[PDB]
């Protein structure tokens, strides 16, 4: 029944700092130490750093020798990490672990790894502030042959803040449907496309519409494609 | 409401030398001894003094591990009132003394097939060890009439030698890990309960 | 520091197969010294073996691990669905550090793509930007090369292109790509097109269209 | 007052396998260690198993491997699951608690005794 | 093991004399002594324990005395119910527990 | 030049007592391993005790509670003292030191004396002429010989016609009998022709004894 | 605990030749296996530690190799003064150590024919009451021999005592004397006294008689 919970995603700016919690409840805090490993967007894992929940004793890595400074608080069964001078390339999901590989009094070697994970943190640092979809539509060609089927979607563009949900006609297509993963543009902000495939006869006797809901900005926009 | 460290004794990844013997002190804590009856079945588990039923019901002020790795046909010499080349050079035991025993075969973790020769024992000293006492120096023994001036020939030797763990040997050479529990009880309040 | 190597990148096997992975170590690591994960897509990692030998809590004993030195190995004796996601090794002898990752995926016959184009919408093209995007549909080889001819020129440097995972149903994959340009230059030329080429193609599929 | 008495001896061919048992009345049973002692006239007193409260068991190096101590709290019995029965095992077996006065440990009760013939 | 030795093998007394057994250990145990009774039939019954202290129960004319390697029990007047097999056990080492032989005291 | 002197050897009764001595140069008895070893008549080499630098002592099972090893500083010497001494447990002991640098192994070892543990006397020899067939033989006459029985010590020495013969003397080894007196036998051969003219005679010299008698071995006709 | 068994008890060889000598051991005893020669009347003298190792003055020719439970001792080039018995030595348990039986190396020598003759008990001192009679046997080889007593046409035992001397340096001979063990009045009971000898020299056994 071991759980550790973290704190939520944060967006940061270039040179601020941001410190992520770690709650762990379940089993005696003070017999083992905590580990921290990010994970960048599409890279593998890295580790940070190491600290101890018996006296403070810490040991970090050297590419993050003078930015991280890690606490731990016994009252509130709570780690904390804390990275300074944000940089651009900072950006990923950071990761609590308990911790099996050094010992929490002794400050030795054991024969294990990380045994439990947190559920993670994101945090983006970019140098833009919030912005909403420009969606825009992508009409099916007018030859509707060649098997009866066609494929038609809607684009959305220059959005910031990472989460954006597309749905189409609110569930009644889910099944043929593909959202593609988001992609940083060279202006700062992020771009998306979602592609349906329908029966070309349907084109005619059926209304599409393309539902697009950006939480932080709270632009919910529906909009419908028709054929050119 | 601290717990002992006892998984740092029994699960670290390297144990030390026998005339190296790594004592560590445990104390302010609540101690629990289930993790040491669950684990599997151990070549040796004896108690002197205190039933090891026992435990989980005493107070003490200190307890000291002492952890090392020695042959097989060496862990019977761990034992108060025992004699050999492990009991009078390496590690001795009081004969009033009061604590636990504990070993359990490491063949598939302190063995390499060329042969590991990590670890280390005294074979030559001039009197018998006190117990507790601990001797790491490395100095040329003298057997003859002449002496060597830190040079190693005839009649001058050196004071270590190697095991050279490997895994084809049998059972009575094959690596030991042995932890020993020394139980300490004062007139000082004491620190190590059990729950 | 100590390097781990883990080969190959990526491991297609069909269910129920068995796989080998390996981790290879620069320097020599202590087999009490060396660790596993898993991670699933959209998931946090989970400890599978350490010691090199030992499983974990709650884990089948369809994995396995054995190795000594500088040579290190997993296996995984039937390959169920949920068994098919990333697998690291790490280590703590000095200091501590990870491998790069092994995925291991689906086998399935080949697929040949569907290949699509879109002309750019007429509300964009007010803005001042032009979208174009060459949708490949559900193929299986990952490999795919795209290329975005315009008039009877190449163009580079101007596009970016996102993948999906494999899906639950067919595994397959679908690719998206997308050309930017400006209105400056929209109307200068005339003829666009996009170059496809597949292992499961026979010859390149390009199709196209022209302004108008 | 405190009472054990022993049940489940008689007549094995050697290396089948029998059950022991023993009910303990007059105190809390899940508070006290048990014992099981054999007695034959070539060697004596021998003991041969022990359990605690705390589901830890012991066996010394001459039946370790064969035989098995287990407790039932909630019907105050104790068993002695006994497998491969070679020649040597004859003799009369007693259930005993064990207690202790400090760090001085005794055996304060026995029970009347069962016999095992090997044979 | 520890090998726990007694003398006399067997000793013959009339009702209200002295008598006196003796337990050798091959190595010193400090107190960790046990003492008990057994009639022909029946099962052992405590004595001492800590080499010196008596059970609760147990006539106050059985004595024990010793520490390391020497012990000894005495009965200051032997009523006729003090014939049995008397039998030292060491408590030092465990949990493999040790008894003696056995000495038996006869009437004469 | 590692040497190794022992002393202390002799004859005792059964249930007697006895100590034996080791003096060593070159090193220090007190600084190393030292063990004896004892190897009985005609079988093989056996271990007894060994002491360490430290002052432990092992013993063999059937030495124990019998044999003690003890050593003098001031006077570099290892001694054995030997109580309650059984018939079986006569052989010749060495002291060696004992190298346990590689592997235990014994590399310096002592001559050796003998401990003979017995209940006879020291008795003397009696010899018996052996007559030859008396009948002619077409090969060389080999049948001249002298029977030496019933003596404990034996350090006997058997020669003919005050050793001037160098060819054809076969003095066979002292075997035990069952009275638990040691026998021994000699022969030679000698050419048929020349009989009468040798006239050889037995030399038997018990110095334990102090003994000389000649028997003439004179041929029974 | 740990027996040491060697193989051959007795072997057979020339000047210049190729020996090889084994040492089983009851358990795996790892490297720890020593190699000692001793000559007659003389202390042992140590060749081989470690099974491998060889001792400082030690002549190249001698070689060990084995690990485990079988080990072996060789001799690259046999000379005169290589003939003598050889015991290996376990040192597994530190404080106990124990030796094989011993492999006793003698010389190759042809096959010769043995001499047997036979001495009636002397008058001079059959007044003592103890009649012996000696049956001899002189310069023969190999040393395995099967001699049996015969006295009026029946098989005795227990009363026979046998003595062999070492190899001759001059010829590489051995010789056999046997003795008969009888009183003073069971020996005027008969007159029928047969020495017989089975040696692979003789076709088929022979006796000697007198009366
Ligand atoms: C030494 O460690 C073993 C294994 O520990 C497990 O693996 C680690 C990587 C970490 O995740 C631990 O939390 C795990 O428990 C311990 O053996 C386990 O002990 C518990 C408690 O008794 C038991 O429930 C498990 O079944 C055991 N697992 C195995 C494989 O034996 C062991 O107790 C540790 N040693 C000590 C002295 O505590």
């Amino acid at each position: 029944q071991v759980q550790l919970v973290q704190s939520g995603a944060e967006v940061k700016k270039p040179g601020a700092s941001v410190k992520v919690s770690c709650k762990a409840s379940g089993y005696p805090f003070t017999s083992y130490g905590i580990s921290w490993v990010r994970q960048a967007p599409g890279q593998g894992l890295e580790w940070m750093g190491w600290i101890s929940t018996y006296n403070g004793n810490t040991n970090y890595a050297q590419k993050f020798q003078g930015r991280v400074t890690m606490t731990t608080d016994t009252s509130t069964t709570t780690g904390y990490m804390e990275l300074r001078r944000l940089r651009s390339d900072d950006t990923a999901v950071y990761y609590c672990a308990r911790d099996y590989t050094r010992g929490a009094w002794f400050g030795e070697s054991l024969i294990g790894g990380f045994d439990n994970w947190g559920q993670g943190t994101l945090v983006t640092v970019s140098s833009a502030s919030t912005k909403g979809p420009s969606v825009f539509p992508l009409a099916p060609s007018s030859k509707s042959t060649s098997g009866g089927t066609a494929a038609l979607g809607c684009l959305v563009k220059d959005y910031f803040p990472e989460p954006v949900t597309v749905s189409w006609n609110s569930g009644a297509l889910t099944s043929g449907v593909h959202t593609f993963p988001a992609v940083l543009q060279s202006s700062g902000l992020y771009s998306l496309s979602s592609v349906v495939t329908v029966p070309s006869s349907s084109l005619g006797t059926q209304t599409y519409i393309c539902n697009v809901n950006h939480k932080p900005s709270n632009t919910k926009v529906d909009k419908k494609v028709e054929p050119k | 409401t601290n717990l002992c460290p006892f998984h740092e004794v029994f699960n670290a990844t390297t144990f030390a030398s026998v005339y190296a013997w790594n004592r560590k002190r445990i104390s302010n804590c609540v101690a629990d001894y289930s993790v040491i009856y669950n684990f599997a079945p151990f070549f040796a588990f004896k108690c002197y003094g205190v039933s090891p039923t026992k435990l989980n019901d005493l107070c003490f002020t200190n307890v000291y591990a002492d952890s090392f790795v020695i042959r097989g046909n060496e862990v019977s010499q761990i034992a108060p009132g025992q004699t050999g080349n492990i009991a009078d050079y390496n590690y001795k035991l009081p004969d009033d003394f009061t604590g636990c025993v504990i070993a359990w075969n490491s063949n598939k973790l302190d063995s390499k097939p060329s042969g590991n020769y990590n670890y280390l024992y005294r074979l030559f000293r001039k009197s018998k060890l006190k117990p507790f006492e601990r001797d790491i120096s490395t100095e040329i023994y003298q057997a003859g009439n002449k002496p060597c001036n830190g040079v190693a020939g005839p009649n001058c030797y050196s004071p270590l030698q190697s095991y050279g763990f490997r895994p084809t040997y049998g059972v009575g050479h094959q690596p030991y890990r042995v932890v020993v529990l020394s139980f300490e009880l004062l007139h000082a309040p004491a620190t190590v309960c059990g729950p | 520091e100590i390097v781990l190597t883990q080969s190959p990148g990526t491991l297609s096997l069909s269910p129920g197969e068995r796989a080998t992975l390996s981790c290879r170590a620069s320097q020599t690591v202590s087999s009490t010294s060396l660790a596993w994960y898993q991670q699933k897509p959209g998931q946090a990692p989970r400890l599978l073996i350490y010691g090199a030998s030992s499983r974990a809590t709650g884990i089948p004993d369809r994995f396995s691990g054995s190795g000594s030195g500088t040579d290190f190995t997993l296996t995984i004796s039937r390959l169920e669905p949920e068994d098919f996601a990333v697998y690291y090794c790490q280590q703590h002898d000095t200091s501590l550090t990870f491998g790069g990752g092994t995925k291991v995926e689906i086998k399935r016959t080949v697929a040949a793509p569907s290949v699509f184009i879109f002309p750019p919408s007429d509300e964009q093209l007010k803005s001042g930007t032009a979208s174009v995007v060459c949708l490949l549909n559900n193929f299986y080889p990952r490999e795919a090369k795209v290329q975005w001819k315009v008039d009877n020129a190449l163009q580079s440097g101007n596009s970016q292109e996102s993948v999906t995972e494999q899906d639950s149903k067919d595994s397959t994959y679908s690719l998206s790509s997308t050309l930017t340009l400006s209105k400056a230059d929209y109307e200068k030329h005339k003829v666009y097109a996009c170059e496809v080429t597949h292992q499961g193609l026979s010859s390149p599929v390009t199709k196209s269209f022209n302004r108008g």
